[PDB]
């Protein structure tokens, strides 16, 4: 409801954040399971689904 | 011989099924 009120009657309804959400699907929805970085590996295994 | 192998060292070809944006 907060989002709806904030963006009620946007370009049509949102038309913008419905676009940036698709980009936000990054760091996510990829065959990669654990992001390695040097000797530090952050594993999104439990949250992936 | 290669054919009857298909049906000679053959490489194993593999490909996968995945899903993206729920497709």
């Amino acid at each position: 409801e907060n989002i709806y009120n904030r963006l009620g009657e946007d370009l049509n309804k949102w038309q913008a954040l419905l676009v940036q959400i698709r980009k936000a699907r990054g760091t996510f929805d990829n065959a990669e399971t654990k992001k390695e970085f040097g000797p530090v590996v952050i594993d999104y295994g439990k949250v992936q689904s | 011989a290669w054919t009857q192998v298909l049906l000679p060292k053959i490489k194993n070809v593999v490909h996968e099924l995945r899903i993206t944006n729920q497709v």
